[PDB]
């Protein structure tokens, strides 16, 4: 939040009576700014599930609103892939991947009907 | 912030022209408590009825919180306020309009979103009062700037550079909102406040 | 119990023990009856009331004044009490044991538990009105139309509270949708119409049983109004 950019300017007016300068430099902020990027810790738990539902979830929302089955969505996200997989192996283990991750989202998860 | 912290060491941005000073802004209000006191003689009782029928109606198709009988007296509240504001003897139309807008967006940012998406769609009309349409066009842009970006972020893993999106949308909502033209949109302050920019050698928006 | 009142639930949807609930003498209960012509009534109503608020505060029609109803109501109070007489005692008699043998009745008929039962306190409470009705006109003993008004009032609160056909048909109605709904099935609107005024149902109570599943969230809208999937 503003608060933190309130620390930073703290920080940098602490480092700045650090080193005695008289006025800020862009060092003391970018020390204050790393300072306060190491003190964040990122959550541990999966990404690329997330990445997917998302995907998929804009697509199917941009159809409602602008006017398809399951077939037809996976084969949309195939196409849309067809510049990323170079080999038949990977485009078939992407397709299972992306129908069991549908499946789950359908019944397990609930987001889609 | 950084210049409220500058500024204050120990050694504008409105479209209003000029803000009033506080000790002028004590007197008005104090003069407007002491002596301005509204009257309802010149109330439209058909288009309140007609707009509480409506909106019942409505929110009972919708299914969720129904409106009742109380906003309609806070409305008059208001609208008392605003006549208040210009020192009128009586109320007149503005204030009675500019009570309901304030009502109605009370009222519908409460609800969830799909009934809020539904009740904001279908009130279009008494929303829009003493509104910019350079202020609805800019939502709309926004709304499609941050789809455009959220699809970025969720596919590439991260932002581009810059920012682009076709102008052919931007009319298409438009025109379903009733709006057909859109150069005095780019002419506006509002545009070049945001920094956004209009090619017409693409028929393209850049951020 | 659920914040709004919910007509085909009926009971349960009041919170309060029957031991609690055997104490009041009359019970009532208000819904929000959705008119499109009352609410024009309502609203002008309330504008007019707010406009002449500031000119005059006469009576309409004979009205009392406040403290001269204060002072009435006082010396009524103060003065006299009546009590019943031997016909009215009878009469409220027979009215008692067909009330209670009807009760009966219906509790065993709808196989549930009424969470207003009908009890003495109940006799007591409109041998009370009664009295009190007297007592309006200073009369020293009650007449038959004081008990006749005593029961319609006692009928219209407390029966109506209790029994709470338009429900049992709304009921009806609820379980054959359930019934013929699926999960995951659409049906459009006009087929439902259709089906369930072939079967000579009323059209308003399938409208107030669709709105009453749309507030509980079973039923959405898939293409703009006119064709609703079942959720749950």
């Amino acid at each position: 939040t503003v608060r933190q950019l309130e620390s930073m300017i703290r920080l940098s007016e602490a480092m700045a009576r650090m080193h005695c300068c008289d006025e800020v430099q862009p060092k003391h902020v970018k020390e204050a700014f790393r300072l306060l990027n190491k003190s964040i810790i990122r959550v541990e738990t999966f990404s690329e599930y997330c990445r997917i539902s998302n995907l998929i979830v804009l697509h199917l929302r941009k159809v409602e609103e602008e006017e398809l089955k399951r077939s037809e969505l996976v084969n949309w996200y195939l196409k849309e892939i067809e510049s990323e997989i170079d080999s038949e192996e990977e485009l078939i283990n992407k397709k299972r991947i992306i129908e069991k991750v549908i499946h789950r989202l359908t019944h397990y998860d609930h987001v889609l009907i | 912030v950084v210049g409220s912290h500058v500024r204050h060491h120990p050694s504008p941005n409105t479209y209003g022209v000029e803000p009033l000073p506080q000790e002028v802004l004590k007197k008005y209000i104090i003069y407007a408590k002491e002596r301005v006191h509204p009257k309802l003689n010149q109330m439209d009782q058909d288009k309140v009825a007609k707009m509480y029928s409506d909106l019942r109606k409505e929110s009972m198709a919708t299914g969720s919180i129904p409106i009742t009988v109380r906003h309609i007296e806070s409305m008059i509240r208001m609208a008392e306020a605003h006549a208040r504001i210009h020192l009128r003897d009586y109320v007149i139309e503005d204030d009675v309009n500019m009570a309901i807008r304030v009502m109605l967006e009370s009222f519908i940012d409460t609800q969830k979103f799909s009934v809020m998406r539904s009740m904001r769609k279908t009130f279009a009309r008494y929303l829009s009062f003493r509104r910019d349409n350079n202020e609805l066009l800019l939502f709309i842009l926004k709304q499609l700037v941050a789809e455009q970006v959220t699809y970025q972020r969720n596919r590439f893993g991260a932002q581009q550079d810059t920012i682009e999106v076709p102008e052919k949308d931007l009319v298409d909502k438009a025109r379903q909102i009733n709006i057909h033209n859109l150069s005095a949109f780019y002419d506006s302050e509002l545009f070049r406040m945001n920094k956004f920019s209009h090619d017409l050698k693409r028929k393209m928006i850049l951020q | 119990v659920f914040g709004r009142w919910d007509e085909t639930k009926g009971e349960d949807n009041i919170d309060f023990m029957p031991t609690i609930l055997s104490r009041f003498d009359m019970i009532f209960i208000v819904k929000d009856e959705h008119n499109e012509e009352r609410d024009v009534m309502l609203a002008k109503h309330v504008i007019t009331l707010h406009v002449s608020a500031l000119t005059q505060t006469q009576a309409v029609e004979g009205e009392i004044d406040l403290a001269k109803l204060k002072k009435f109501i006082a010396y009524c109070r103060v003065k006299c009490g009546p009590r019943l007489s031997a016909e009215a005692a009878e009469k409220l008699k027979n009215r008692y044991i067909i009330m209670r043998s009807g009760a009966r009745q219906h509790e065993r008929d709808s196989d549930r538990r009424s969470s207003i039962p009908i009890t003495v306190r109940q006799l007591e409470a409109i041998v009370r009105i009664a009295e009190a009705l007297s007592k309006m006109k200073l009369q020293p003993f009650a007449t038959e139309a004081d008990v006749e008004e005593a029961l319609r009032l006692f009928q219209v609160s407390t029966l109506d509270a209790a029994l709470s056909e338009d429900q049992e048909m709304l009921s009806r109605i609820e379980k054959q949708l359930k019934r013929r709904f699926a999960i995951g099935s659409q049906v459009s609107e006009h087929s439902i119409i259709k089906d369930f005024t072939k079967q000579k149902y009323p059209e308003h109570a399938i409208h107030k049983v669709l709105q009453l599943m749309l507030r509980r969230g079973e039923i959405q809208h898939r293409m703009q109004r006119k064709v609703l999937y079942r959720l749950k």
